[PDB]
C-alpha cells in the first residue's frame, strides 16, 4: 500500500529478511525501501502487475493467498 | 494496513490441510 | 485338530483380547444346512458359511449363547454344536455337550456330582464346624 | 535481526525448524530408507 | 475393494479394527519407529529418547503456570517440579519393572524383561533429567538463546 | 551384469578371445565361416565392460558387441 | 631380521603393512585399551568414555573463535554448540546403527550389533553432554579453578 | 583344497581388503620350473617358488593378468595356471581355463552361448517391445 | 600462588598434572598390568 501511494519512487519490498548470520552492517544496508527490518527488494515485476490489475490491499492478498491454499488443496 | 497475528495462525492453521493432502498424494504415488 | 471354515465377518472391537492368547479362548463348531446371517454375542451381525463353521470366543458363556441362538432362534435347528476350549499351548479340550448327549436330557454313565442326601434344612449349624475351613455344605 | 510485521516470533521460531530441523529430519529419514535392506 | 477399514491382522474374531488410524502404513512407520518400539535398539537407548522428549515438555507447565511464576526464580521452580515429577516417574517405572517381570523372561522383546525394563527406567531417568536441566538452561538464558537467534552477538 | 552377444558375421578369428582381459569368451565349433568357429560368451557375469573384444573385431560392423546393463561388483572392476 | 616393516599378521597378500606406526607394541597396547576397542567393556561403557573426552573438548572451538567470544555470554555460546553438534553427532551415530545391523547379529564383536551401536550411541550421548558441561562449568567458573590452583581461599 | 607355496613377498598395500573375508577372492595357482621374479598386478615384485605357487588376489581380473605375465613375459611359458574363485563359506569354485583348455582355442563339447542367429543390423525396434522389459539384443 | 617468572601459566596446568594426572594414570596402568593373567 505504500507502494500504492508512490509507484515511481518507492522500490518494491520481496519478502523480509531473517538471517542469523547478518551483522549491524549488513543489517544496516538492507533496511531499506521504507522499511524497519531487513527485506529485499522485489524485480520480478510483482507490484507492478498487482497494482494493474486493481489489487489495492494486503487484506486481498492474504484472502487470495487462502483460496490459492484451498484450491491447492 | 497490516495482518493481524490471528490471521497469520489461522492461515498457517490452513496450511495444515494441503500439507496432509500432498501427504495422502504423495504416499499414493510412491506405489 | 479343530476344523471349519470362520463365519464371514467384518471384524469387530467385541472380539477377543490378550487373555485369548494369554490364559485361554474358546471356539464353537457346527454344521449349517445353507448360509444365513446370525447374531455375534459380541455385538453384530456376521454370515456362516454352508457346511462347517469355527468360530472363536473368549468366554464359555458367549459360545453357550451361540449355541441358545442357534438351537432356538433357525427354522432348521441347529443341535449338533460343539464347544471347546482351546489354550495357548494347543490342546483342546471338549467341553460341550459333554457326553454327546444335550444336560437336559437324561443319559446312563453320568455321574451324581454335588448332589446331597440330606435336605436343605439338615445342614449343620456353623458353631459346630468352627476352625475347620469347611462350610455347612461342604460337610 | 527483528521485524515489524504480525507474529514475528514465527520467523525467529521458523527459521532453525525449516533450516535445521526439517532437514535433518528429512535426510535421516531419506538415509534410514534407501540403505533399507527389505525386500527389494 | 475401496473399504479403508479390515479385519486386525487378517482376523475378524481378534477385537479390534483395521483402520486409518489405527493400521495405517504411517502408524506403523511412525509407531514401530517410536523409541519404544524401534527396532534393533538397545532398551537404554529406548529410555534415554523417551526421557529426553518426556523430560524436555515436562519444564513448561510449571515454568508458566506454577506458584513461582511470578519471582525472580520461575524458571528455577519449573525445573525442580519437573525433576521431581522425573524422580516419580522413574520411581513408578522401576517399581511397574519389578512386579510384571518376577517370574521366567521370555525370548522375544528385550524390553518386556526385567533386564531390559531396568535399562528403559535406566534411560528413562537419565533422560527425564537431562532434558529437563537442557530446556531450564534454555529458559534461563533466554536472553542469549533469543541475541543467538536474532544475530544480535554477530 | 552386462551383456555380449556374437553375431553370424563372426568369421572365427579369435581376436576377441584374446583380447578379453576378464575371461568371458571362449571359441566354440561352427560351419558360419571358412574357419569353422565362432565366439561365445558363457561368462558374462564375469564382464567389466571395456570393450575391448569389439576393439579386436575386424569384421565391419563388428560381430560382437556388448551392451552394459546392470552394474555388480565384478561388473564395475571392485577390489574392495 | 632388523626389518621393522613386515607383512600385517604374517599375510603379505592382505593389503596392509606392519610397521611401527600401525602394529607396534604401543600401537596395540593404545588402540586395543581405547574404550571403543577395550576388551570386556559393555558398549554403554564405551560410549560414555568417548563421549566424555569428545564433548569435554568440543566446547573449546566456539569458546574462543566463534561469533560470541567477544560478548559477555562467550562460554554460553560455546556450549550451546557443542551441545547442538552432539546432538546431530549422536542422530547420526544412531541412524547408522539403524541402518548398518538390519539384518542377522554376529557373534563376535558386542558393539557390532544393533543392540550394542544402540547402547553405544546412548553412552556418547550422555558423555557428550555430560563432558560439554562439565567443561562450561569449569570455564564459567574459571576464576575460581584459577583461585583454588593458586590456593588463594586457602 | 588349494595346494600351493604362497610367493615369498613383504607385503604391500595394494592386496586383499575386507571384501576377501566378506564377498569373495580369487586364487591362481601355476607350477615353476625355477625360482624367478614376477610382477605382482597390486604393484612391487615377487619371488615365485620352484614347483607350487598359490597367489590370492582381490579380482578375477589380476589373476588373469598374472596368467597373462605368465604366458608372455616368462622364457620357458608357464602355461598350466588355474584360477578359482574363494568364498568365505570355503567353497572353491574353479575358474580358469574352465575345460582345460585355452578359449582361443576350439574345443568340442563348448556350447554356443551368447551367439545371435541373425546379424547386427536385423535387431527389431525398441518401438516393437515397449513395456515388455526386454531390449532389442535380448529378443 | 603466582609466579614473576616466563610461562607462570605452566605450574598452574603442571602441577595437578605430575601430582594427580600421572601418577594416577600410572597406578591405574600399573595395577591393571600386575594383575595381568595373561601367559606368565
Ligand atoms: C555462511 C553463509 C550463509 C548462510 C548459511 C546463510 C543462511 C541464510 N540466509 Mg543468507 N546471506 C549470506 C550468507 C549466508 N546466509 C551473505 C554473505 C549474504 C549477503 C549479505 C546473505 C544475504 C541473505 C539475504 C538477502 C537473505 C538470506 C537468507 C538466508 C536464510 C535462508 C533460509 C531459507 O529460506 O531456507 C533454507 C534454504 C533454502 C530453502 C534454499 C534452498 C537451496 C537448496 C540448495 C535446495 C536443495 C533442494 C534439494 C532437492 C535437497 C533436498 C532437500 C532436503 C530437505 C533434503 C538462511 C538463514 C534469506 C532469509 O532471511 O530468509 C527468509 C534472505 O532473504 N541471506
Ligand atoms: C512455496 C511458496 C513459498 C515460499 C518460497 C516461501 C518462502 C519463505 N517463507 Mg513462507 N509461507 C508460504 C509459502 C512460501 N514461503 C505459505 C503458503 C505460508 C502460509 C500462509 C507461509 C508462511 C510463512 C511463515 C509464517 C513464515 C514464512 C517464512 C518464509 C521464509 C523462510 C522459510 C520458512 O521458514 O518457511 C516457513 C514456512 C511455513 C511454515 C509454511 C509452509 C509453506 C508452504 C505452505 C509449503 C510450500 C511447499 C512447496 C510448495 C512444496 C514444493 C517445494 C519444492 C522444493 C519441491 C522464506 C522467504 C518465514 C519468514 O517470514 O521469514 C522471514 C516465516 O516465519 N512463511
Ligand atoms: C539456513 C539455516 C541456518 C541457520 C538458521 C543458521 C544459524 C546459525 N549459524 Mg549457520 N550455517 C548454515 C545454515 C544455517 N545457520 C549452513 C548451511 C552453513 C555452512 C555449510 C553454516 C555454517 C555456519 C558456521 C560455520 C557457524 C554457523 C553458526 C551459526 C549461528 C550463529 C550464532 C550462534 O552462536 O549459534 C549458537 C546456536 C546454535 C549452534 C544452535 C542452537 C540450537 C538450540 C538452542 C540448542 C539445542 C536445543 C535443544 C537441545 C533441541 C531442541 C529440541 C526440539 C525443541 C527441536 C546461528 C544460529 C556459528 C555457530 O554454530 O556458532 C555456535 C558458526 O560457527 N553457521
Ligand atoms: C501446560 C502446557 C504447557 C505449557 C505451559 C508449556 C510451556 C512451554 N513450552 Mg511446552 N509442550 C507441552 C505443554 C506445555 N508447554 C506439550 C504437551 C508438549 C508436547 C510433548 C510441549 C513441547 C514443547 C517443546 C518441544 C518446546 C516447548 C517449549 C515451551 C516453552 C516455550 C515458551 C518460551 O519461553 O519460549 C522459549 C522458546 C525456546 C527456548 C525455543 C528455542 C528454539 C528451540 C531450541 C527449538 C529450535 C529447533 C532447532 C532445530 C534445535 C536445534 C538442535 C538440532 C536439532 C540441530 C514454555 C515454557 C520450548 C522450550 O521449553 O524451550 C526450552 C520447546 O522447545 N514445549
Ligand atoms: C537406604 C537405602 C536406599 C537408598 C539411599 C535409596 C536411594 C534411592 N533410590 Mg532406592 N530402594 C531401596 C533402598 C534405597 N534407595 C530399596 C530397599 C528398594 C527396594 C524396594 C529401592 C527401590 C527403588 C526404586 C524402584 C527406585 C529407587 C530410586 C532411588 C533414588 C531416588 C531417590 C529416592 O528414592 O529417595 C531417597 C530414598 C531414601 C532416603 C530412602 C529409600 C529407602 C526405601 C526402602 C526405598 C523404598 C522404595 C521406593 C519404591 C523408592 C522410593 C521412591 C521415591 C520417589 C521416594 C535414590 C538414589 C529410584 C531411582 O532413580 O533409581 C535409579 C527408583 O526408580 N529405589
Ligand atoms: C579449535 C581448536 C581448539 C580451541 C580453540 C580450544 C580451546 C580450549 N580448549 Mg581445547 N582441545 C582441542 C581443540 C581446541 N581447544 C583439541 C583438538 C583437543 C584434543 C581432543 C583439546 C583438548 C582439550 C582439553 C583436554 C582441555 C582443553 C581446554 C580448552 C580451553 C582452555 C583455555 C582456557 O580457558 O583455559 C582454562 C583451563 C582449564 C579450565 C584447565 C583446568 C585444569 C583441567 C581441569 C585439567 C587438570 C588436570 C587434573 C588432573 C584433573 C583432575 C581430575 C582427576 C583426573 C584427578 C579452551 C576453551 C581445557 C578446558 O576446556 O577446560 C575446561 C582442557 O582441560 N582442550
Ligand atoms: C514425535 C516423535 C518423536 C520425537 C518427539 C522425537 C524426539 C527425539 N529424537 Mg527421535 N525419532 C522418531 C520420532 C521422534 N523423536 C522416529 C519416528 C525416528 C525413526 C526415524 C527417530 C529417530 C531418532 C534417532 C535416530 C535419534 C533420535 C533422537 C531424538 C532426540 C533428539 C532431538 C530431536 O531429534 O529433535 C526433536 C525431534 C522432533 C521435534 C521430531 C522428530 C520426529 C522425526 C520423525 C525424527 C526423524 C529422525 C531423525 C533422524 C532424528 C532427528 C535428528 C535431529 C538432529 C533433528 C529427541 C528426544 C536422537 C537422540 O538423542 O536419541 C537418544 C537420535 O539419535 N530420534
Ligand atoms: C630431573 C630433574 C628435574 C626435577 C627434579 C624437576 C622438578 C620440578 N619441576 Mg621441572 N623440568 C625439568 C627437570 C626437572 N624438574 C626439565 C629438564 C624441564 C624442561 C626444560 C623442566 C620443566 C619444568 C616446567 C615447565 C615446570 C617444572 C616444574 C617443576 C616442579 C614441579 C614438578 C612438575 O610439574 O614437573 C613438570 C616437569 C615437566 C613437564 C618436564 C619434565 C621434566 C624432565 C624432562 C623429566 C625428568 C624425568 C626423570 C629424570 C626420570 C627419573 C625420575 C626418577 C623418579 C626415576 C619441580 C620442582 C613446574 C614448576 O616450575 O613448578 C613451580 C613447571 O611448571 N619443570
Ligand atoms: C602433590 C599434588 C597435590 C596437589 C596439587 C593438591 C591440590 C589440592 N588439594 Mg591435596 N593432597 C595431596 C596432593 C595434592 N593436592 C596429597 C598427596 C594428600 C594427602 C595424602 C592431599 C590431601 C588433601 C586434602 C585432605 C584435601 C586436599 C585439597 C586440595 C585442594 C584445595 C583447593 C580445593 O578446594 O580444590 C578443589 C579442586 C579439586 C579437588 C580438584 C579440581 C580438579 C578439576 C578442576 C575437576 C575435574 C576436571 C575434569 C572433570 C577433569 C579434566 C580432564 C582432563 C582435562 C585431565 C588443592 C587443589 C582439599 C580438597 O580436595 O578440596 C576439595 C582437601 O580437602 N588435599
Ligand atoms: C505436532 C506433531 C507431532 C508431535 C510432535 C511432538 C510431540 C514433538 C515434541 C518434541 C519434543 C518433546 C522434543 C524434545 C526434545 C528433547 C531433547 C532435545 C532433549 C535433550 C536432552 C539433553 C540435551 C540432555 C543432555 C544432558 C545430559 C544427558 C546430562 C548432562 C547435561 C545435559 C542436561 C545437557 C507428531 C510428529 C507426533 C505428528 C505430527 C505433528
Ligand atoms: S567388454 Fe571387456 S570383459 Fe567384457 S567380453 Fe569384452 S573384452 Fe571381455
Ligand atoms: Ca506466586
Ligand atoms: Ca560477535
Amino acid at each position: 500500500e505504500q507502494w500504492i501511494k508512490d509507484p515511481l519512487n518507492i522500490r518494491p519490498i520481496a519478502h523480509a529478511i531473517w538471517d542469523p548470520h547478518f551483522g549491524e552492517g549488513a543489517v544496516n544496508a538492507f533496511t531499506q525501501a521504507g522499511a524497519s527490518n531487513p527485506v529485499n527488494i522485489a524485480y520480478s515485476g510483482v507490484y507492478h502487475w498487482f497494482y494493474t490489475i486493481g489489487m489495492t490491499t494486503n487484506q486481498e492478498l492474504y484472502s487470495g493467498a487462502v483460496f490459492l491454499l484451498v484450491l491447492a488443496s | 494496513m497490516a495482518l493481524s497475528d490471528t490471521q497469520i495462525l489461522a492461515a498457517l492453521v490452513v496450511a495444515l490441510l494441503p500439507a496432509f493432502l500432498a501427504f495422502r498424494l504423495s504416499t499414493e504415488l510412491y506405489k | 485338530e479343530l476344523s471349519g471354515q470362520p463365519p464371514k465377518f467384518g471384524g469387530s472391537t467385541g472380539g477377543l483380547l490378550s487373555k485369548a492368547n494369554r490364559e485361554e479362548k474358546y471356539a464353537i463348531t457346527w454344521t449349517s444346512a445353507s448360509e444365513q446371517v446370525f447374531e455375534m454375542p459380541t455385538g453384530g451381525a456376521a454370515i456362516m458359511n454352508e457346511g462347517e463353521n469355527l468360530l472363536y470366543l473368549a468366554r464359555k458363556e458367549q459360545c453357550l449363547a451361540l449355541g441358545t441362538q442357534l438351537r432356538t432362534k433357525f427354522k432348521p435347528k441347529i443341535q449338533d454344536y460343539k464347544i471347546y476350549r482351546v489354550y495357548p499351548s494347543g490342546e483342546v479340550q471338549y467341553l460341550h455337550p459333554a457326553d454327546g448327549v444335550f444336560p437336559e436330557k437324561v443319559n446312563e454313565g453320568r455321574e451324581a456330582q454335588g448332589t446331597k442326601t440330606r435336605r436343605i434344612g439338615q445342614n449343620p449349624e456353623p458353631v459346630t464346624i468352627k476352625f475347620s475351613g469347611k462350610a455347612p455344605y461342604e460337610v | 535481526m527483528d521485524g515489524s510485521y504480525a507474529a514475528s516470533y514465527l520467523p525467529w521460531i521458523l527459521i532453525p525448524m525449516v533450516g535445521w530441523l526439517f532437514p535433518a529430519v528429512t535426510m535421516g529419514l531419506l538415509f534410514i530408507h534407501i540403505e533399507s535392506e527389505g525386500e527389494g | 475393494s475401496n473399504q479403508v477399514v479390515q479385519a486386525y491382522n487378517g482376523d475378524p474374531f481378534v477385537g479390534h479394527l483395521s483402520t486409518p488410524i489405527s493400521d495405517s502404513a504411517f502408524t506403523r512407520t511412525f509407531i514401530g519407529n517410536l523409541p519404544a518400539y524401534r527396532k534393533g535398539l538397545s532398551p537404554i537407548l529406548r529410555g534415554l529418547e523417551v526421557g529426553m522428549a518426556h523430560g524436555y515438555f515436562l519444564i513448561g507447565p510449571w515454568t508458566l503456570l506454577g506458584p513461582l511464576r511470578d519471582s525472580e526464580y520461575q524458571y528455577i521452580g519449573g525445573l525442580i517440579g519437573a525433576l521431581a515429577l522425573i524422580l516419580v516417574a522413574t520411581a513408578a517405572l522401576s517399581s511397574y519393572g519389578l512386579v510384571t517381570f518376577q517370574g521366567e523372561q521370555g525370548s522375544g522383546d528385550t524390553l518386556q524383561t526385567a533386564d531390559g525394563w531396568s535399562q528403559f527406567a535406566a534411560g528413562f531417568f537419565v533422560g527425564g533429567m537431562g532434558g529437563a536441566f537442557v530446556a531450564y538452561f534454555l529458559l534461563e538464558n533466554l536472553s542469549v538463546v533469543d541475541g543467538i537467534f536474532r544475530g544480535l552477538f554477530n | 551384469s552386462h551383456s555380449v552377444k556374437i553375431y553370424d558375421t563372426c568369421i572365427g578369428c579369435t581376436q576377441c578371445v584374446r583380447a578379453c582381459p576378464l575371461d568371458v569368451l571362449e571359441m566354440v565349433p561352427w560351419d558360419g565361416c571358412k574357419a569353422a568357429q565362432i565366439a561365445s560368451s558363457p561368462r558374462t557375469e564375469d564382464c567389466v565392460g571395456c570393450k575391448r573384444c569389439e576393439t579386436a573385431c575386424p569384421t565391419d560392423f563388428l560381430s560382437i558387441r556388448v551392451y552394459l546393463g546392470a552394474e555388480t561388483t565384478r561388473s564395475m572392476g571392485l577390489a574392495y
